[PDB]
């Protein structure tokens, strides 16, 4: 009816190649989120999937009428004919829009120009871990987005005080972690070409404990409680305990590699390999022990005699000792 | 006002305008100056 004379008449003359408000002032975005879901935090590649609900509003003194209707509802066919702002997430690995089954965009038009655009994304956002403290390790890492081509003097991001909604926080794909807060900023960077307005999201992560209680810890204190079951078997059964010694250390290893590899490749000592590497020491101090056992008894029998009953009390309470130190420290850091 | 004046200068550039001839088409090469702002390492696969 009069809709699309109104749309021919915004169009009539209008080039979506220049910013509203080319040469008078820089053009103020306000933004909004809504965060869907946050997908799994992979330590190995260091970045985390999020799925938004982008929201940019700016004014227009160009796509201004006057009529009736206040309000003009349009879904992406007009997205491409108007100016949209060039906002680009900094910290994205990868990232993209939907199309399925219709462009996932909104355009509305108010009768002053305030335009609102709004478009789903599905951003893998860039956050290197600190992985030291693992498992019991707290991120807080962020999502920053920016204009790519306008400097601060053109383009200039405001938020919104409710601007970052989250949703429901329990279908979210969050496994090893758990949302805790966030927290919106904006500062101002230098860049070869100028300078830009980058406003940033901090999710905070923290990493609940579980999967690597009972995938790690668990099987390294059963492994040392194994190789302590070594000090009672009678010190003339040497096959037996020797046995003993050295498939608990083969076990060992194994678990000690299977748990490095679970995180990726760093160069430093975490808080996991650490545990299990006291553990590996545990094992080849109980074997080392008893060798010493078998190589006395040859020379004095009363010498092995008392050091068998003194290391059965030695070795848990040592252990015992290492885990109140460990854990405590830990949780007090 | 200054809209109408950046329009207009920005219609007068793009008209009349050839994309299959670089600039100076006869005479000298032309310069392009190179920057890069390394964003990051991602991985490195032996
Ligand atoms: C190296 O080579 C590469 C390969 O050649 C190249 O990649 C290609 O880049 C180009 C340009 O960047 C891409 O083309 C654009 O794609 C945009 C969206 O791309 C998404 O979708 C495509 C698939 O496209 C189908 O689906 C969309 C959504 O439904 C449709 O809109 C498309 O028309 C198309 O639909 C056909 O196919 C469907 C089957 O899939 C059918 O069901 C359907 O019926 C149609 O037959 C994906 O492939 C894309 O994935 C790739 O890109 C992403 C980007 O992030 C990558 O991450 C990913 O890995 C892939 O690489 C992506 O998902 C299109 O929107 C766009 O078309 C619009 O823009 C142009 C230019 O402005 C307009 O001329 C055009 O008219 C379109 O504008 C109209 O529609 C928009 C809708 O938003 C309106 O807002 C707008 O106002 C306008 O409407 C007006 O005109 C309409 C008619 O046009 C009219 O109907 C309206 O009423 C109104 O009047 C363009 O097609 C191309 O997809 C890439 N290809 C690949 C394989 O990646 C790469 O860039 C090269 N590298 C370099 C450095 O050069
Ligand atoms: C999101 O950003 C807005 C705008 O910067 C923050 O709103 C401000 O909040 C502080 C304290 O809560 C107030 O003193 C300001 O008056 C607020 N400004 C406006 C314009 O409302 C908001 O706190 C941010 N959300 C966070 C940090 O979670």
């Amino acid at each position: 009816g009069d809709v699309t004379v109104i749309l021919n008449n915004l169009l009539e003359g209008y080039d979506n190649k220049l910013r509203p408000d080319i040469g008078v002032k820089p053009t103020l975005i306000h933004t909004d989120m809504y965060v869907n879901s946050i997908g799994p935090v992979n330590a190995i590649n260091m970045e985390y999937t999020i799925d938004i609900f982008f929201a940019q509003t700016w004014y227009d003194r160009r796509l201004k009428f006057n009529s009736t209707i206040k309000v003009l509802r349009l879904n992406s066919n007009m997205v491409g004919k108007i100016w949209i702002p060039d906002t680009f997430f900094r910290n994205s690995k990868k990232a993209d829009a939907h199309w399925i089954t219709t462009p996932n965009r909104m355009l509305r038009i108010w009768n002053d120009g305030r335009v609102l655009y709004t478009l789903r994304l599905t951003i893998d956002a860039e956050c290197q871990l600190q992985l030291h403290n693992f498992p019991m390790d707290e991120h807080s890492c962020p999502l920053e987005f920016s204009s790519y081509g306008y400097p601060r003097e053109e383009i200039v991001y405001q938020w919104k005080r409710s601007s970052v909604e989250v949703g429901d926080t329990r279908s979210w794909r969050l496994y090893q972690f758990s949302f805790v807060g966030l927290r919106n900023t904006t500062e101002v960077v230098k860049t070869t070409s100028g300078d830009y307005v980058v406003m940033s999201v901090y999710f905070d992560l923290s990493r609940r404990m579980g999967y690597f209680t009972i995938q790690t810890y668990i099987p390294c204190t059963l492994i040392v409680v194994l190789s302590w079951v070594s000090f009672w078997i009678n010190k003339d059964a040497v096959p037996a305990r020797t046995s003993l010694g050295i498939t608990t250390v083969l076990t060992m290893t194994t678990l000690s590699t299977i748990a490095r590899k679970s995180l990726p490749k760093v160069s430093y000592v975490t808080a996991m390999d650490l545990f299990v590497s006291v553990c590996f020491i545990f094992v080849f101090s109980a074997l080392v022990e008893y060798g010493t056992l078998h190589y006395f008894v040859s020379s004095q029998p009363a010498r092995a005699a008392k050091m068998d009953s003194y290391a059965r009390i030695f070795f848990p309470t040592a252990f015992c000792l290492f885990n109140l130190v460990y854990w405590v420290s830990y949780l007090y850091l | 006002s200054n809209m109408s004046l950046v329009k207009e200068t920005v219609d007068r550039l793009l008209k009349g305008y050839d994309i299959r001839l670089r600039p100076d088409f006869g005479g000298p090469p032309v310069a392009v100056g190179m920057n890069i702002d390394i964003a990051s390492i991602d991985m490195v696969s032996e």
